[PDB]
């Protein structure tokens, strides 16, 4: 991508991830499951709706088309009219097409950056208690129950609690 | 423990909200209004030279010389002209002014 | 008894902003009229409290 | 937000950091110190001013509508005039506003990128003589003076000086 | 600049790197070697050519100028012709100028992000078998030329490099 997360170090996404746009896949001693993240999904939803609402509001019930008729000695004036309506037709088309292309691209990248930002947040939370596999997964140096997992997902990972255990497992 | 360096950015007391495409009401440190919405409400001169105040006279009223517009019989440079909407004093003797809107255009140069 | 370089029907204009929203019918050296209520340009960053 | 420094891993701002936009806070023995980076803040000022100057320089054409008056017998002409003036009006409104929205985003993202880049400059300079806590601070594995600090903030850090020392204190 | 690689942690360019835009420099025993990455440099080319083709294809929804003439009795009409043509002249100028600028900026950061993603690819590949110097630098003309096509057996060199690391 541009942030290199989507179709980058994380090669493809999860058809089993359905409850949101971004999130987790854990596999510990208890369970094994996909679970989407609340905050990053809501924030991106909030973002994109604001984006599309800010698209349907910027070209709105104004620039009109009264028709006009002209004689056969008003050929200049007739043309002048054509060139003006076509002119502004061309302009608004170009504006709309460009708008769509640009905002698309920025949308894609927005997701990309969003994902990375998630990975980076969990990463810099876990530190060296875990192993960076390079695939967008972390291999725990300790044991993480359906609880230590929930302590990661909501940004409440106690590093010092599992610090020494992961250490003893790491130097070995 | 640690000797320690930190990385951070400015914040302040600024309540100056701005908008972006993703967001609204976004509070920032530093902004710049780039759209003027204030005048004085007075009608002034312009590059020093004062406009031509027609008052209760229309352009014909002036150009022909309706007696009620006798002030306008001699006229210095103007920078623009201030004509009213339906000026009282125009064609005293009633009638018509041919191609008026094109004369009215010619005066704008 | 005033003075200006930009002149609306409703008032006169000193500014160096690149836009105004007063009246379209301006005379003299003026900023570009727009139908906008606001145009604010973020120059600084987000104000996030600690 | 997009680069995730601002309102991200560096959770909030520094109301005491007021000599610039971004910068440091060293907390050694000799003292503490909010102290703005020079290079990054300057470059960020130069970019932004360059930007708004490039915004006021883009919508500066003229002159008048020349203002025309029409008969009760030329009402298509009068409307054509009207349609073309409102027409241009709407175009220049959209253009001005969209430009505003877009360059606002890109501006906030620029600060974000700026901060992150700085933190990445410091991190890749220090290397493993420190603990990347991830609140946007670093914890040293040695003694850093108002002299070792004020050597990091101007790009110069003898890694293999403190290498062995910090390797020892680390283990 | 925005991604921090170009004129950033990778301080400067390589005037001998001339088989592509980006790429590597390996310096083991067997030799040295400026050698451009393929994938990333190809993908940049496609996206840049796709962009300028996408700019030439957007200002061709065009015109043929029918040029009118007016009496000394149709002056407002002449001006209305004038003002219209000048008005659209100004609009297409703006769009054109503005597009150039913005797509200039985005091209630059596109390269930046390209290079940084490359470096991040090699970095998350090698893992801790190397020193991440942070000048943008970190094995046979065979182990090298294995990394530069995405293939690197980490648990091969794992125990050996863990050894040489600690002494
Ligand atoms: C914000 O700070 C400035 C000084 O930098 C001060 O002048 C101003 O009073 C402060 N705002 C308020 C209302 O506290």
């Amino acid at each position: 991508g541009l942030f290199g997360a989507i179709a980058g170090f994380i090669e493809g996404g999860w058809q089993g991830m359905v409850d949101g746009w971004y999130g987790y896949h854990h596999s510990n001693d208890q369970g094994s499951g996909y679970a989407a993240d609340k905050e990053s999904t809501q924030k991106a939803f909030d973002g994109i709706t604001n984006k599309v609402n800010s698209v349907i509001e910027k070209m709105n019930t104004q620039f009109e088309a009264v028709g006009k008729e002209f004689s056969n000695l008003e050929r200049r004036l007739e043309n002048l009219n054509k060139k003006m309506e076509d002119g502004f037709l061309d302009v608004w088309t170009y504006n709309a097409e460009l708008l769509v292309l640009m905002e698309n691209e920025r949308t894609l990248d927005f997701h990309d950056s969003n994902v990375k930002n998630l990975y980076d947040k969990v990463r810099m939370q876990l530190r060296d208690n875990v192993k960076e596999l390079g695939n967008g997964c972390f291999e725990f140096y300790h044991k993480c129950d359906d609880e230590c997992m929930n302590s990661v997902k909501n940004g409440t990972y106690d590093y010092p609690k599992y610090e020494e255990e992961s250490k003893l497992n790491r130097n070995e | 423990p640690g000797d320690q360096i930190c990385i951070g950015y400015h914040a302040n007391n600024s309540t100056e909200k701005v908008d972006t495409i993703l967001e609204r009401n976004v509070t920032v440190t530093h902004a710049k209004d780039i759209l003027e919405k204030t005048h004085n409400g007075k009608l002034c001169k312009l590059n020093g030279i004062p406009p031509l105040e027609l008052g209760d006279c229309s352009i014909a009223g002036w150009l022909l010389g309706n007696p009620e517009c006798d002030r306008l019989l001699s006229v210095p440079e103007w920078s623009y002209i201030m004509e009213k909407e339906n000026p009282r004093d125009g064609l005293c003797y009633p009638g018509s002014f041919n191609d008026y809107e094109e004369l009215k255009y010619l005066l704008s140069s | 008894n005033c003075e200006t370089k930009c002149q609306t029907p409703l008032g006169a204009i000193n500014t160096t902003l690149p836009f105004h929203n007063v009246h379209p019918l301006t005379i003299g050296e003026c900023p570009r009229y727009v139908k906008s209520e606001k145009l604010v340009l973020a120059t600084g960053l987000r104000n996030v409290p600690q």
